[PDB]
């Protein structure tokens, strides 16, 4: 009968769908590799999917995945054991070298554009009309690090025009240079902004950006990488 | 301690945004409404603009007609007094025509003519909103995903008040419009078909409905967990993978042995959800047309 | 065994217990102290279910079922064959679940991300503990828990509901359902948005968050935004399970009569309690 025809068909459909559904989720990171870079013997049971191509909003091009995968950077790590499976120790300073929770990917060194071709993220100073509407305004507050010492002061708020959203605080250091610090990693309080991930002495190390009114995808990654990494690597100076 | 990103800790306002144009008839968008600072802590503060247009107004007008049609009835059931209307709100109910009238449109209003009227209005209201769903995407040159997914919901609905009644021989099979009464109809439906817990589709629907809650928790918590690297910016993470997406994949790979991509997860999401009403509608459609009793069927298997 | 970008992430550190002892992978699996804990509790639990399978007289997975001690034992121990096995298994489950959550937290510290995932998983663990631990306890016997089998576990759902008439009327249960239906609706919508921007009409170029916001404003006059929809998903979901636990912890303990009658409070307000007419007078 019908019902049992229907339910039996359904399971076959479902298995095709999982098959689908999995190969589609292979467009990045595959083929698997060995701790050295060479392709792994078992790639498992699902084949790699046929390639597909995105175009690329503003003359920016094309992307095709699956495609040759490569870190386009040196990785400073060394094995700690003679067999597959263990941690790879950092061979220098993981915050600088960009490994572990401090990693970044080599994304494109252009900034994201909104729907009209304009830089998605501008500092507030250059964003006409943008003002703070609710919540304490950080501009002006001193910035404190996880070692309870003062690293700098906020001088602007870099915002996402199209999403109308704060994305970074720009921060001025002892020497008069600035840094970006992610909104998501700071705590705005009433008489100051607080940063748990970094200690005072690590602010100078935050990657700088090249032009002072835009950030690239590559630089957002180095900045965010560098500061998440502090949670692990700055623990010795973090106190409470 | 650390911020968690559930509410914004600072809002930021700029000019109302009138959105993209692509091929859209700008003549049909309203003005931008106010800015809610309330909404503004969770997501975007901007209300409006909306885009009305023939189909939107068609839809919306029927929408109310169905709504009010039921509402007249309730008023009548109360015998017109407010105190009563409020008192028994959840107890009123507008019920389909009695079995006696089959599939005809001949039943008196009080014997179900109203029911048909309201249904009619809901029918046009819904499909008109469906098309609007497609049209609104064509103008922006977007894929038709939202329309395809909305069809799945429409499926269940269509099965419950239209298809199954047609195949059974009478509108009396359809759902009555009422808060407590549609609840009762539901309970009743399972009892008379031998307990829906025996319906293999019914229980596959549960799986997807539980599934969706589990997947959205998974997803949403993941995007919050990597929003300190820009995670919510999913389309650009699709075009140019960043450490947000890498750490997201790897948390899951290290946890349960496999993972997804930024575009792949959305594919899992759109299907987990869509299958809730798809199997669910087969589930109901085979009930009492082909299977009278899920207990019995399950002993045989046909 | 490694995604093309994985190596730089596999560094030492983050473990909550054991220092470097269990800091390694096995294939794609991170292990950790809790990796070990969950295997222990899982294996154990599995063995006890198998054992339980022999006393029952089946290997059929569609019939195997482990019942809680009968009511007569109240909150006390019980002989293996009559519900002690369920009792131990339940200790084992909790062991496995909680271990998994903390294993998650360790994966979190190593990767430098936030703790949102383990935290959401904790709401699930709490739904389970409500049914097998908290409700039973406020009620006076493991016997009110539910049993471990595919179908028997459904029967408990059905009987326990019907003990209060049509469970549809539990008010916290209506809320909970709401969130489930809503969370599912949002999931279809999010999946459909991102994909239709990523996959636009044949030949056009990738759309943008901006189109996403536009699309929604055009359609319903509002758009919550890319960060908000993720905040919302998380919330609808966790809220549903929260209300589920709630609707159950009150049933059988502070309300033991039929859920339908509970609505009489509304109907018996002095302002309308007598007025003739309507449905209830
Ligand atoms: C699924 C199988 C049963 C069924 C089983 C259940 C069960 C069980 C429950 C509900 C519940 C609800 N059901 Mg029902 N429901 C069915 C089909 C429907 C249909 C339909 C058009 O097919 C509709 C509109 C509803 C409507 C509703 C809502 C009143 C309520 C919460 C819905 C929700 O969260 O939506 C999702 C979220 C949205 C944002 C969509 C829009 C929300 C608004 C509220 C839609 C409501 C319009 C409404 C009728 C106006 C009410 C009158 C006012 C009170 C003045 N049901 C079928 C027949 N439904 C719950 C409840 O509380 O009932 C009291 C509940 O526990
Ligand atoms: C939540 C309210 C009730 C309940 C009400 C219902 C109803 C009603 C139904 C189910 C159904 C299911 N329930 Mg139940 N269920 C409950 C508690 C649980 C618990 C538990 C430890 O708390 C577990 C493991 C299950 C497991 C299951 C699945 C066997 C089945 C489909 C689940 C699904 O898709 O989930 C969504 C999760 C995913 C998609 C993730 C994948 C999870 C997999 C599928 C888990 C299978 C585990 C295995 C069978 C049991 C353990 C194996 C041993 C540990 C080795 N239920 C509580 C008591 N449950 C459905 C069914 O069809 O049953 C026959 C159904 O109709
Ligand atoms: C006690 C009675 C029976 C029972 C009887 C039924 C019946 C009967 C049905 C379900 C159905 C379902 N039940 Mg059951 N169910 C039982 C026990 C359970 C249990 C449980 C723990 O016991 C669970 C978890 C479920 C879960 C479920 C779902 C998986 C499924 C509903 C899908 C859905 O999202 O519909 C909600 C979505 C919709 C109704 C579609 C909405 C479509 C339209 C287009 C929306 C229009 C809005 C309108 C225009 C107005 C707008 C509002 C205003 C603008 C505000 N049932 C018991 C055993 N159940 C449904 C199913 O599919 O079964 C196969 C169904 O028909
Ligand atoms: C005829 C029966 C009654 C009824 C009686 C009950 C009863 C009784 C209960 C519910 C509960 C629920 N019902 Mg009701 N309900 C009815 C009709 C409905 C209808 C409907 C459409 O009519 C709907 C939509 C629902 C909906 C719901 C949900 C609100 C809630 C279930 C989800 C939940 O708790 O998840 C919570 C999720 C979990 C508990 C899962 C936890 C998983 C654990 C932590 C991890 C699993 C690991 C596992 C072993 C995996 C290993 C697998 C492999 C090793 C990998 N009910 C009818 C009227 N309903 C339940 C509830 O509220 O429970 C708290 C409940 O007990
Ligand atoms: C897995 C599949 C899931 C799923 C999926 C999807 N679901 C979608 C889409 C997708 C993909 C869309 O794209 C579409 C949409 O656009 O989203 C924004 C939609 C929709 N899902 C709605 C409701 C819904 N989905 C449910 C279920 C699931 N969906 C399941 C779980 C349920 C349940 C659970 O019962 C409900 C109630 C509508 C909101 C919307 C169409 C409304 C419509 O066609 O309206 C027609 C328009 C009107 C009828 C106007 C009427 C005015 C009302 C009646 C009342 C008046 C106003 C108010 C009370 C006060 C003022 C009155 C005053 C003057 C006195
Ligand atoms: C909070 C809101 C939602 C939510 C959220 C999240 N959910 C998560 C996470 C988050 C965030 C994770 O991070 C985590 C995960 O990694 O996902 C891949 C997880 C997980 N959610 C699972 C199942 C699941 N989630 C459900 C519900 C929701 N989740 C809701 C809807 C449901 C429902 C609806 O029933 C189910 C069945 C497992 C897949 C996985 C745990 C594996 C485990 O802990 O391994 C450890 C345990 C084992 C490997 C087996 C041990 C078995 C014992 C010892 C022997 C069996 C005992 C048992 C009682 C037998 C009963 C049988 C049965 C017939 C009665
Ligand atoms: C956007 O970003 C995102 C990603 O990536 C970019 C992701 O991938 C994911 C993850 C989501 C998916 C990949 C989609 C599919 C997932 C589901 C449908 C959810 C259901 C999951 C399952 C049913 C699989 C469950 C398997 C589990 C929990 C473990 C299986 C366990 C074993 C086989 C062994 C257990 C290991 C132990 C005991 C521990 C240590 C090991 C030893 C041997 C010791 C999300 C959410 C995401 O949002
Ligand atoms: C306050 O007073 C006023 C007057 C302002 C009011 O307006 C108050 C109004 C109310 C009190 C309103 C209350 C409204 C409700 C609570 C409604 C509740 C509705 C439900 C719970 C509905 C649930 C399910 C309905 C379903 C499944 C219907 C589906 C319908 C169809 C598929 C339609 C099929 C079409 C038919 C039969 C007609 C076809 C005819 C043709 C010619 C093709
Ligand atoms: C797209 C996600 C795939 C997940 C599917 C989960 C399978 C659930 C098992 C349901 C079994 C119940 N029954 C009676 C229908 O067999
Ligand atoms: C709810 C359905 C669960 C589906 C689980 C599918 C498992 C597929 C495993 C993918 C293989 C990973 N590898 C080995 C490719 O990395
Ligand atoms: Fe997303």
């Amino acid at each position: 009968d019908l019902a049992s025809l229907a339910i039996y068909s359904f399971w076959i459909f479902l298995a095709g769908l999982i098959y689908y559904l999995q190969t589609e989720n292979m467009r990045e990171g595959y083929p698997l590799e060995n701790e050295d870079g060479t392709p792994a013997a078992n790639q498992g049971p699902f084949p790699l999917p046929k390639p597909k191509t995105f175009i690329l909003p503003h003359g920016r091009g094309t992307l095709t995945v699956p495609g040759p995968e490569s870190e386009d950077r040196p990785i400073a790590l060394a094995r700690t054991a003679v067999s597959e499976g263990f941690p790879h120790a950092p061979t220098g300073d993981p915050m600088k070298d960009g490994v572990g929770p401090a990693s970044w990917v080599a994304r494109r060194d252009l900034p994201e554009l909104d729907g009209h071709g304009h830089n998605k993220i501008k500092p507030m100073k250059a964003a006409a009309g943008f003002h703070v509407s609710a919540g304490k305004n950080p501009i002006g507050l001193p910035v404190r690090g996880c070692d309870l010492e003062i690293a700098g002061k906020v001088v602007d708020i870099w915002v996402d025009i199209p999403e109308q959203m704060a994305r970074f605080l720009e921060v001025e250091l002892k020497d008069g240079s600035t840094r970006l610090l992610p909104m998501q990693m700071v705590k705005v309080q009433s008489n100051r902004v607080h940063v748990n991930a970094l200690s005072s002495d690590l602010f100078a190390g935050i990657p700088t950006i090249k032009s002072p009114t835009e950030v690239t995808l590559l630089e957002e990654d180095k900045i965010c990488g560098y500061v998440a990494g502090g949670l692990m690597y700055a623990a010795p100076k973090r106190k409470s | 301690a650390e911020y968690q990103n559930i509410f914004s800790q600072v809002q930021v306002r700029g000019p109302a945004d009138l959105g993209m144009t692509e091929d859209v008839n700008l003549a049909n968008r309203s003005g931008v409404g106010p800015f809610s600072t309330l909404l503004g802590w969770f997501g975007n503060a901007q209300l409006g603009p909306i885009y009305l247009g023939s189909l939107g107004v068609l839809s919306l007008f029927s929408g109310l007609m169905w709504f009010f049609t039921i509402g007249i009835w309730f008023w009548y059931q109360a015998g017109w007094n407010p105190a009563v209307f409020l008192r028994d709100l959840f107890f009123f109910s507008l019920e389909p025509p009695a079995p006696e009238y089959g599939l005809s449109f001949a039943a008196p209003l009080k014997e179900g003519g109203l029911w048909l009227i309201a249904s009619f209005f809901m029918f046009v209201a819904v499909w008109s909103w469906w098309g609007r769903t497609y049209l609104r995407a064509q103008a922006l040159g977007m894929g038709k995903h939202t329309a395809w997914a909305f069809l799945s919901a429409i499926w269940l609905w269509m099965v419950l008040g239209f298809i199954r009644p047609i195949l059974m021989g009478s509108w009396s099979e359809a759902v009555p419009y009422g808060i407590f009464s549609h609840l009762d109809w539901t309970n009743n439906f399972s009892l008379v078909h031998g307990n829906l817990f025996y319906n293999p589709f019914h229980g596959l629907s549960i799986a997807f409905l539980y599934g969706s809650a589990l997947l959205f928790a998974m997803h949403g918590a993941t995007i919050l967990a990597v929003s300190r690297f820009g995670g919510e910016r999913e389309l650009e993470q699709i075009a140019d993978r960043g450490t947000a997406a890498e750490r997201a994949a790897l948390f899951w790979r290290w946890t349960m042995g496999f993972n997804a991509t930024m575009e792949g997860i959305h594919l899992w999401a759109i299907w987990m959800a869509v299958l809730v009403t798809l199997t669910g509608g087969i589930g109901i459609l085979l009930s009492g047309t082909v299977v009278d009793n899920w207990y019995v069927w399950g002993q045989n298997h046909g | 065994a490694l995604l093309s970008f994985e190596r730089k992430y596999r560094v030492p550190g983050g473990t909550l217990v054991g220092g470097n002892l269990f800091d390694f992978w096995v294939g794609p699996f991170y292990v950790g102290f809790f990796g070990v804990a969950t295997f222990f509790f899982a294996a154990l639990g599995i063995i006890l279910i198998a054992w339980s399978a022999v006393l029952q007289g089946t290997w059929n997975p569609q019939l195997i079922s482990v019942y809680p001690p009968a009511l007569e034992y109240g909150l006390g121990g019980a002989p293996l064959a009559k519900g002690g096995l369920w009792q131990i298994i339940t200790i084992c489950a909790t062991g496995a679940f909680v271990s998994w959550a903390l294993r998650e937290v360790e994966i979190c510290r190593k990767l430098g991300i936030g703790y949102h995932i383990p935290f959401a998983f904790a709401f699930a663990i709490l739904a389970y503990l409500t049914l097998v631990l908290f409700r039973p306890v406020m009620m006076g016997a493991w016997g009110y828990a539910f049993p471990y089998g595919i179908w028997t576990h459904l029967d408990w759902v059905s009987n326990t509901g019907y003990t209060y008439g049509n469970f549809h009327y539990n008010p916290a249960h209506m809320i909970a359902i709401s969130f489930f239906f809503t969370n599912a609706l949002a999931l279809a919508l999010h999946g459909a948005l991102v994909l239709s921007a990523a996959n636009p009409e044949k030949g056009k170029e990738m759309r943008t968050p901006d189109h996403e916001d536009t699309f929604f404003r055009d359609l319903v006059g509002y758009s919550i935004g890319t960060l908000g929809i993720h905040r919302l998903g998380l919330l609808l979901s966790l809220s549903a399970v929260f209300f589920s636990a709630l609707c159950m912890i009150i049933t059988g303990t502070i309300w033991f009569d039929q859920w339908v009658d509970w609505w009489q409070w509304w109907v018996k307000l002095p302002w309308w309690a007598n007025i003739p007419g309507g449905i209830n007078g």
